[PDB]
RNA sequence: AGAACCUUACCUGGUCUUGACAUCCACGGAAGUUUUCAGAGAUGAGAAUGUGCCUUCGGGAACCGUGAGACAGGUGCUGCAUGGCUGUCGUCAGCUCGUGUUGUGAAAUGUUGGGUUAAGUCCCGCAACGAGCGCAACCCUUAUCCUUUGUUGCCAGCGGUCCGGCCGGGAACUCAAAGGAGACUGCCAGUGAUAAACUGGAGGAAGGUGGGGAUGACGUCAAGUCAUCAUGCCCUUACGACCAGGGCUACACACGUGCUACAAUGGCGCAUACAAAGAGAAGCGACCUCGCGAGAGCAAGCGGACCUCAUAAAGUGCGUCGUAGUCCGGAUUGGAGUCUGCAACUCGACUCCAUGAAGUCGGAAUCGCUAGUAAUCGUGGAUCAGAAUGCCACGGUGAAUACGU
């Protein structure tokens, strides 16, 4: 990926980790159903309001070395071919080739 | 006294344990009849008692775990067998004329990359 | 369609403006992007010009359109025939 | 009592670690109820080899994770704090629970 | 893309790992990208001194570093200086206690990774490929290797076509597990383009 | 004791902050040194200090299976109390004397 | 295939009357891996046919069987320039197997509504001598008789 | 290994130009923290706090601000400049070399020949003698046994029982790993060239490579990939960067791969049995309560042989339907809704009620499979907020056939 790709991804990162007090606070208020329905619509408005980029379901896992979107594993954090190539190396502790 | 044989076949794991006694056979405290629904079953499960004619002779109690039905009851079988070579040791040869001592090796074959299953390959074309 | 707990969806911007509208009594076109803006019953009478893509066509709201949203009275392709 | 998992990729290693704990135990206190080995974890995993298009080709790797159960049935002043100093190889997390 | 990578297929038996620590999923692709970083920053750095393995190793929240290189005394400097000056970067990168460790490489000419590197700053400084190849497979030899292959690939003596030429000399098993196969690999980035060598030196096979 | 490994030091001839003893003086303190380990056969010892007065063979952080049995060996004397001394000590296991000009090459794990 | 030869793998008589013929019927009725319901439908058919010819449900089948039997098949060796379909002795094992696939078929095709019930009518035509594979075996041994010219 | 936004590379507008991302000085300000109006948003304008590590005080390192340029940036072009990685013939048994010899020489010989083998496998011969890479073996897994260690796993024999291994306990058995044993044509007979082997049988859990995987020789296709990555002309107030909306989901049509069907070896209803292998902390979520249901509420147990996902389904028994375009089939569409998510219009999944297309085994032709295989039945996992009939795994039931070349 470029690196524009990977700043955006950051930043969208650091949004996340700021907003989510708040995000949350704001979900569980629009969810709870013992509660005044001008609120709820107050709280669902706040929503709209902040950033988007704060939302977490907004950012892309990406490979860690080289910010490739697919082919993405999450124990490693790393794509398909960046991880075998560890392997390979010996990079990755435990990991060697299965056969069963 | 009570005497002993393990079953096993596919993912099955059969307890069999022989004593003297008039021929009542428990499955994991159910009769027979009430655990095998299916006649294959139960025939393959008195198979080796046919075979060498203590079936009347003796009582046994089974647990089995693992697999379905049919390797349920072949593991059963086997371990019944097993028993019967550790109780007499002079109807051996019997047995392996029958094929009972012979554990059933076939284990399901893994599904292998690229195919569908173990061995049906996709869909080929040319064009 | 939204939950009903939730409510209807409208702009908030896009609502303002029609409130605006409305203060004023004025029947000039309010050219808007928010196709996924449900039609309310203080918007018949408008004209609201909806962006399809390219350009905003100009819907005016009848006591039909409520129920529905903006995006539905703009059609974005623009497809006449294959031959 | 103090039940203690060992947790590491490498058996061999993980086998060394038990057994040194064992023998930390069994000097200091008495009665060290045993090694017993729990299931193993295999975590799977299979990628595309290719760097752009090949289905078909492929690497099956896995993680061998090994679990060892050892516990302390009598937990003195000298044994529990024993294994303070008593560090084990790296590549061997473990995790000790009295009680 | 025939061949699999001797390295990897062997880790199991007679190779071992490089980075070597347990962790959960939580933590392990942190641990994975830090080990990256420490490893690239120590490449940066020792590219002079000939270093052949990283070995990384954390435990108990400190991260141990493990240098096999060719050369300590320029890695190291003066007693305790330039591996001190390491450490304190390599903590930086990784956010915990550090301590390197230099493990001195008896013998670089049997060490492949070195040699691959050594054939590598020879293509860039602008050697003959083949005589560079000759040099690197005859010392294997004659310093006691059962067997090496070198391979080298791409714009050779700046051609225009590319092509790969190799080298073998004594027995190179690459399909018998049990055997010593130190295999590794560089790039010449040169004036005409990247070549990328490949060396594999059989040191012997291992008997368990 | 047969490998000492201090911190922040070039060659045993050189000589540290805030301490009395030189460090040959510290290798013949600690080469006086009596461990009693009782599993392993190669251990670890780790000694760290920091304040004005004596340190002791008691200050060592010993482990499990490795005791210390003169809690009154003096190694160093620590005078300046921004002074600090981190020591990692290998105890090994023989017979009979091996020195350290043998034990130069004979040494194999590199 | 061309290397080698290889045994027979080995069948398991059938619980009910202890036969191994019975339990290869019931295989080849047999579909999807669902030997017990075919097992039952072989079963049903064989009591309704008892019932109607009278005899043992054993013998009958048997007797069955052989009505539809080929003594001579044919297949196609074509060295000239067009086909020479060629008269060959069908070995025991084979004649066997045929005549239970053809009656399967039979089966399978017959308007009736219950399975167990198209099979049992089956055995009952060939055991009477008239139906669909005892057509079937005419019909393979008439090709043969015309082209016995080839041996 | 998952396009609503994001992803995204494309289009439409709105914007930025040493820049979203780095390094460097100059000098303005501690960073940051909170909040306000306009705007689709990007951005463009306001109100509160702080001054930490050190100064013969021309100031500093982190982190914002402005201008200059040096530069950044490019998923822009060339895979016919490349590395790396990959497919492929083909897991096909081949491909070579050194020295010797033959030939003016290209080359040959070895490597052919008699047998044999899965095998350039092995023997015997022989102007060859040797060697290497490969065909084999070493590795994982599966099939039998033994030793060790027994909780969270087990219950043979003992006592107690709420008839639940649940609780005293027991270490037997299963199981769990760790370490050993075992299979080598080793033993027997015959055939064979005094052979390599082959054919049978004995034992044995396993027999002739036991089953499966990993392992892919020299090379071939200027095969694929400059959009993973790296790397040897072009753009640099734009072929770079930010944003909102749209598109990648379009639809006369043609092809590929799948799923579901066309029914009775079945559909529906009620009861009821037997798995394996996995995942789980911004996670899996019992029980209980409510909801026809998707789910909702409450909320334990659990980084997990313990708790949760989690009822396996086919099956079995009893009933019903009786060959109908049907109590087959479920597309399509209407209504109403649940959950995820700022957000389900374009364009999510799932639920309920209604609706009930085509389809009655498919032309020419064409694919897979030799055994726990095909066929069929469910189960899990990765990516993942959500979103699989795909992919990768797991067990259940479980065939037919191989005369032969």
């Amino acid at each position: 990926a470029k690196q524009s790709m990977k700043a955006r991804e950051v930043k969208r990162v650091a949004l996340a980790d700021k907003y989510f007090a708040k995000r949350a606070e704001l979900k569980a208020i629009i969810s709870d159903v013992n509660a005044s329905d001008e609120d709820r619509w107050n709280a669902v408005l706040k929503l709209q309001t902040l950033p988007r980029d704060s939302s977490p379901s907004r950012q892309r896992n990406r490979c860690r070395q080289t910010g490739r979107p697919h082919g993405f594993l999450r124990k490693f954090g790393l794509s398909r071919i960046k991880v075998r190539e560890a392997a390979m190396r010996g990079e990755i502790p435990g990991l060697k080739k299965a056969s069963w | 006294n009570q005497y002993y044989g393990t079953g096993r076949r596919k993912s099955s794991a059969a307890r069999v344990f022989i004593k003297p006694g008039n021929g009542k056979i428990v499955i994991n405290q159910r009769s027979l009849e009430q655990y095998f629904g299916r006649e294959t079953a139960r025939m393959v499960v008195r198979q080796p008692l046919e075979l060498v004619d203590m079936v009347e002779k003796l009582d046994l109690y089974i647990t089995v775990k693992g697999g379905g039905i049919s390797g349920q009851a072949g593991a059963i079988r086997h371990g019944i067998t097993r028993a019967l070579m550790e109780y007499d040791e002079s109807l051996r040869s019997e047995l392996r004329k029958a094929g009972f001592v012979t554990r059933d090796a076939r284990q399901v074959e893994r599904k292998k990359v690229g195919l569908r299953k173990a061995r049906r390959r996709p869909q080929f074309s040319k064009r | 369609p939204r939950s009903l707990k939730k409510g209807p969806f409208i702009d908030l911007h896009l609502l303002k403006k029609v409130e605006k509208a409305v203060e004023s009594g004025d029947k000039k076109p309010l050219r808007t992007w928010s196709r996924r803006s449900t039609i309310f019953p203080n918007m018949i009478g408008l004209t609201i010009a909806v962006h399809n893509g390219r350009q905003h066509v100009p819907v005016f709201v009848t006591d039909e359109m409520v129920g529905h949203k903006l995006g539905e009275f703009a059609p974005t392709r623009t497809y006449r025939g294959h031959a | 009592r103090i039940r203690i998992r060992l947790k590491a990729f490498d058996h061999r290693l993980i086998d060394q670690a038990t057994a040194e704990i064992v023998e930390t135990a069994k000097r200091t206190g008495a009665q060290v109820r045993g090694p017993i080995p729990l299931p193993t974890r295999k975590e799977r995993f299979t990628v595309l080899i290719s760097p752009h298009v090949n289905k078909d080709a492929r690497d099956q790797y896995e993680i061998r994770t090994h679990l060892r159960l050892v516990d302390i049935v009598e937990p003195t002043e000298k044994t529990v704090d024993a294994l303070m100093r008593l560090d084990l190889a790296a590549g061997v997390d473990v995790q000790i629970s009295l009680g | 893309g025939q061949k699999v990578h001797p390295n990897g297929i062997r880790l199991g038996i007679v190779k071992p790992w490089n980075s070597t620590w347990f962790a959960n999923t939580k933590e392990f692709a942190d641990n994975l990208d830090s080990d990256f970083k420490v490893r690239q920053y120590l490449t940066k750095e020792l590219a002079k001194a000939s270093v052949s393995r990283i070995v990384i190793e954390r435990p108990a929240k400190s991260i141990r570093v493990t240098i096999h290189t060719a050369r300590p005394g320029i890695v190291i400097g003066k007693k305790g200086e330039d591996v001190e000056k390491l450490r304190k970067v390599v903590a930086d990168i990784a956010g915990v206690p550090a301590q390197i460790n230099i493990a001195e490489v008896r013998k670089p000419e049997l060490d492949a990774k070195l040699v691959a590197d050594s054939i590598t700053s020879q293509l860039e400084r602008r050697v003959m490929f083949r005589r560079a190849m000759k040099r690197a497979v005859q010392n294997a030899m004659r310093l006691g290797a059962k067997g090496i292959k070198v391979e080298v690939s791409g714009r050779l003596g700046g051609a225009e076509i590319a092509r790969t030429e190799w080298y073998r000399e004594g027995r190179v098993p690459l399909h018998t597990l049990r055997a010593d196969i130190d295999y590794n690999t560089s790039e010449a980035h040169t004036t005409y383009g990247v070549i990328g060598v490949k060396v594999w030196i059989f040191k012997g096979e291992i008997l368990g | 004791v047969t490998e000492v490994e201090i911190d922040g030091v070039l060659h045993e001839y050189s000589t540290k902050e805030g301490v009395q003893e030189d460090i040959l003086e510290i290798l013949l303190n600690l080469k006086g040194l009596a461990v009693r380990v009782q599993g392993k056969d190669e251990v670890i010892l780790t000694l760290n200090k920091s304040g004005i007065g004596p340190v002791t063979a008691a200050d060592i952080t010993h482990d499990g299976d490795v005791e210390i049995v003169k809690p009154q060996h003096v190694i160093c004397h620590l005078t300046d109390e921004n002074a600090s001394i981190s020591m990692r000590i290998k105890v090994q296991r023989g017979r009979g004397y091996v020195p350290a000009s043998t034990r130069i090459h004979s040494e194999e794990d590199e | 295939p061309r290397r080698r030869v290889i045994g027979q793998r080995k069948i398991l008589p059938d619980p009910k009357f202890g036969s191994e013929l019975l339990a290869k019927f019931v295989n080849i009725l047999m579909v999807d891996g669902k030997k017990s319901t075919a097992e039952s439908i072989v079963y049903s058919a064989l009591e309704t046919l008892a019932q109607r010819s009278g005899k043992s449900e054993l013998e009958a089948f048997e007797v069955a069987l052989e009505n539809v039997r080929p003594t001579v098949e044919v297949k196609s060796r074509r060295v000239g320039g067009s086909t020479y379909q060629v008269p060959v002795e069908v070995r025991p094992v084979r004649r066997n197997a045929l005549a239970m696939r053809w009656i399967v078929e039979a089966a399978r095709k017959r308007g009736d509504k219950s399975m167990a019930l198209r099979l049992a009518n089956e055995l009952s035509d060939a055991a009477e001598n008239k139906g669909t594979a005892v057509k079937k075996r005419e019909d393979v041994h008439r090709m043969a008789e015309a082209n016995k010219a080839f041996a």
